[PDB]
RNA sequence: UGAGAAAAGCCUUCUCUAGCGAUC
């Protein structure tokens, strides 16, 4: 930069706000980092957009008792 | 949950499906509700059989 | 025998709009644990920019457009020969109040392109829709003026005293005197953040808190009077103009300026960014106009040397710019598409009644409010209005009862102070210092005489 | 021996818990015993996962539980160490992704099957010692058994609306539930999450 | 109690229920 000087101190309020370890089963930093970039909120994507993004998984009928799996639906 | 109800009435026998239904919670405060507003009511439970006398 | 077999294409610009991964990123991943994982993140993101494409033809209006014929210049064509050949509905957006009596105007738009307020040297304070011609509160405050904006909606706006800092609603109810901001030059707000900062003579920044009440904080810039601020929509950092020709980004987190730019010889007195966040446009007393690209390079794009002194600037949501030179307003008009506005001739010229003391764009319509000493004008910019607006975000057609519910969802929603970077984007880093401390501590657990000598 | 139960997938398998601390499987049809491991402390009680027919959980006294997989019996898939008493019963979700367990200490925790850490405690003063915990059918209630003569109802989810819901109140709850997953490393989501008044 | 007290006409902000809407 030839006329810019830049503030090389560190936002410590703004750094405890972000993530300290790196999750498993991440080797490096830039491979998590690729994860959170999407946006979920219906503001930034269509309907249905935001409806494949915020599926369940599992959904289960309020009333029906659950059996155990039998033989590939018999 | 999925069962049939025969509603006996002066006008006729009727014939109801239900879908489904917070069984073991009906009789509280919040559930409630699921019963006793009309919209709701009609989410849960249909008329599949109507014979008028 | 289907002559196209195909499903149907979306355009990849289109898509590349509606994108947020670094590509360029060249990451090698040698588990199949991390690849699942990667794979499907890209799966997310491809499905959901190809939705947006299709969304594309859902959108109605059309930016506005002017073009001469057989060679004309663009710049002797004047309003009046706009007003006659455009519609009923946007003639009737051209008006020229009048109120010399009282001294220069500053004005301010509401985010919402409906409402406008104005504010008077000699202590002349209103607040009107302008849509249509109805007055929602005339009034006049004993004290002179300097400075007027809204907060948030249109129900609360600040007057810039000469002693003190004050709240009115928009009926004209005094509600908060506010005597820590003193001799405040220039007020702007910050909307996501609901925060206030001011600009006073004795050199402080200060920053205020409306949803709480409270001062969060309030910063000695070192560096005389400040008469020269404008924030970044993009970037939320603030703007100083100084007269040693550099200007100052700052932030509330931090008690000295994010960075300094030099950009004059002389002293600056105007300064303007873009909507985008990616453009800077300065001026300064050596008669020159400077377009900065702010996207890591700092270096000024374009230069041209002007005859008279451009003393306010300011960015449509299309990328026109405007400068205000004495009596003067002249606009520059470029593409914009990934370029900055061409200083090589101008778009519209105008001369007002009196000399210019404050610009500013109508959000979502193609009009330019003037404040000048004569009084009030509003001028027609075909093609600087931005055409489709969001419905839950900024509705100009909204009632009573839309406006509250949005508020209460802005509030819910309300960034803290301390998040404000140079990127917007800064939580999604990695804290990488915090990393190497956490790797530490995880290690620290897992020939025959000289015998003689 | 302590307890038996049989497999529901596969019916004619059978599980089994003695006293010298070993866990026996027998086979009905062919009408012998199939494999015997012996861990360090007994298993108070055995319970079967009802979508994995070969795999299953044992509550240990040593504070502890131990999923296996009856395949391969030489060391446990996962390892669950949040109690600090003798585990006492077990019972899985018939969605087979969380089970239920009861301590002699006077708690009860859920554990997910491939977590090692419980998602949830339950606690009370009035309930002691905790004999027997059985979840219900639907995969939304859960009932305790202690010994101080009572018997308790409790909420698989703490937050859950049980009734009826809107399309904009079931959209709601679906942008929350991914929301939370998203920014589940966040120091300030995890130090808010993760409490549990004890 | 002390922007005294009392009465009329206009805008602003907001509170309760009651139907109605959820059946594809």
């Amino acid at each position: 930069l030839p006329n810019v000087i830049i503030n090389e101190k560190r936002n410590i309020h703004a750094a405890a706000h972000q993530v300290r370890v790196l999750p498993y089963p991440f080797t490096h930093h830039w491979q998590f980092e690729r994860t959170i970039q999407t946006p979920i909120g219906s503001t930034w994507n269509t309907q249905r957009a935001f409806q494949k993004l915020t599926t369940p998984k599992v959904v289960t009928k309020p009333g029906h008792i659950i059996n155990p799996i039998k033989a590939e639906d018999v | 949950v999925l069962l049939h109800v025969l509603f006996e009435h002066a006008v006729g026998y009727a014939l109801l499906a239900l879908k489904e239904v917070e069984e073991i919670s009906l009789l509280q405060p919040q559930v409630e509700e699921s019963v006793l507003n009309l919209g709701k009511f009609h989410s849960i439970v249909r008329l599949v059989a109507f014979c008028p006398f | 025998q289907d002559p196209f077999p195909g499903p149907a294409p979306v355009p990849v610009e289109v898509v590349q709009k509606f994108c947020r991964i670094d590509k360029s990123r060249k990451l090698p991943h040698s588990k199949a644990k991390t690849r699942s994982r990667l794979e499907v993140a890209e799966a997310e993101e491809e499905e959901t920019s190809i939705k947006a494409a299709r969304s594309e033809l859902l959108l109605a209006e059309e930016p506005g457009f002017l073009e001469g014929e057989d060679g004309e210049d663009t710049a002797k064509i004047c309003q009046a020969d706009i007003v006659e050949a455009v519609d009923i509905a946007s003639a009737a957006k051209h008006f020229d109040l009048n109120l010399r009596q009282f001294g220069p105007y500053r004005l301010n738009y509401s985010r919402t392109g409906r409402h406008l307020a104005f504010g008077g040297r000699r202590g002349h304070v209103a607040a009107l829709d302008w849509v249509t011609k109805k007055l929602m509160c005339e009034i006049n405050v004993m004290e002179a003026v300097r400075d007027i904006r809204f907060l948030h909606s249109e129900a609360l706006l600040a007057v810039a005293q000469n002693r003190w800092l004050h709240i009115y609603d928009n009926q004209g109810i005094e509600l908060h005197c506010i005597r820590r901001c003193d001799r405040v030059t220039r007020l702007e707000f910050l909307p996501f953040h609901f925060l206030l900062a001011t600009a006073s003579e004795t050199g402080f920044l200060t920053y205020l808190d409306v949803s709480v009440g409270k001062i969060v904080a309030a910063l000695n810039a070192r560096a005389g009077r400040l008469d020269v601020m404008s924030q970044n929509p993009y970037n939320a950092v603030i703007h100083l103009g100084h007269s040693n020709g550099t200007v100052s980004l700052w932030s509330p987190a931090m008690k000295e300026p994010l960075a300094k730019i030099l950009c004059h010889r002389g002293g600056v007195r105007a300064v303007a960014v873009d909507s985008t966040g990616t453009y800077m446009a300065t001026s300064g007393l050596d008669h020159q106009l400077k377009i900065f690209d702010l996207r890591g390079t700092y270096q000024p794009l374009s230069t041209r040397t002007l005859p008279h002194g451009a003393g306010h600037l300011a960015f449509s949501q299309r990328g026109l710019l405007v400068a205000g030179m004495g009596d003067v307003v002249n606009i520059w008009a470029g593409q914009g598409k990934a370029s900055p506005p061409s200083l090589e001739q101008p778009y519209l010229t105008h001369r007002l009644s009196g000399p210019v003391h404050g610009l500013q764009f109508c959000p979502f319509e193609d009009v330019l409010g003037v404040g000048h000493t004569g009084g009030i004008t509003s001028m027609l910019v075909p093609g600087a209005g931005e055409p489709n607006f969001d419905g839950l975000e900024s509705n100009p057609y909204r009632s009573r009862k839309q406006r509250q519910e949005w508020e209460v969802k802005a509030l819910l929603e309300k960034v803290p102070a301390e998040l404000i970077c140079l990127d917007p984007r800064a939580l999604a880093e990695v804290d990488v210092i915090s990393l190497e401390q956490g790797k530490k501590e995880q290690i620290e657990r897992l020939s025959a005489l000289d015998r003689f000598v | 021996i302590s307890s038996v139960k049989f497999n529901p997938i596969e019916t004619f398998l059978l599980g089994s818990c003695a006293s010298d601390r070993n866990i026996v499987l027998y086979d009905m049809r062919q009408a012998t015993p199939l494999k015997k491991v012996i861990l360090d402390m007994r298993t108070n009680t055995i319970c079967w996962n009802p979508m994995e027919a070969f795999i299953f959980t044992a509550a240990n006294e040593d504070y502890n539980l131990y999923t296996f997989d009856m395949r391969a019996l030489d060391t446990p898939v996962m390892v669950h160490m949040d109690h600090v008493s003798a585990v006492l019963d077990v019972d899985y979700s018939p969605t087979g992704k969380e089970f239920v367990s009861a301590s002699f200490d006077k708690s009860i925790r859920i554990f997910p099957v491939d977590k090692s850490r419980s998602r949830e405690v339950y606690h009370t003063k009035r309930m002691q010692h905790v004999i027997c915990v059985k979840w219900t059918s639907d995969s939304k209630y859960i009932m305790c058994g202690s010994d101080e003569m009572n018997i308790r109802l409790w909420k698989a989810n703490a937050s859950e609306k049980l009734g009826v819901l809107t399309s904009r109140e079931k959209a709601a709850k679906d942008y929350n539930q991914k929301l939370k997953e998203k920014f589940q490393h966040y120091p300030h989501i995890k130090r808010i999450a993760r409490h549990r008044h004890l």
